């Protein structure tokens, strides 16, 4: 405790992601809508916009 | 004996195939897909990417 000038706890967390070849497991909280067929529509299948 | 006429067709086809296959090059970028770069990165470095 007398070390009032020496640093502070700096707990670090590191993640690893961005493969996308296998089916995804952790996916973002975005709403899902019905699909439209036979139309030039913007699709966002699992992130492949 | 019609090799002279076939050579032109083969050369044109192979040149066009090389041109269309060149789209997979990374050219030093992280990915070869514009949509992935735009989605995973902010504009400030996406511009040079």
């Amino acid at each position: 405790p007398t070390y009032g000038v020496g640093h502070q706890p700096y707990r670090v967390v590191v993640l690893s992601f961005e493969l996308l070849h296998a089916p995804a497991t952790v996916c973002g909280p975005k709403k899902s809508t019905n699909l439209v067929k036979n139309k030039c529509v913007n699709f966002n299948f699992n992130g492949l916009k | 004996a019609l090799g002279k006429l076939q050579d032109v067709v083969n050369h044109n086809a192979q040149a066009l195939n090389t041109l269309v296959k060149q789209l997979s090059s990374k050219f030093g970028a992280i990915s070869s897909v514009l949509n992935d770069i735009f989605s995973r990165l902010d504009p400030p470095e996406a511009e040079v990417q």
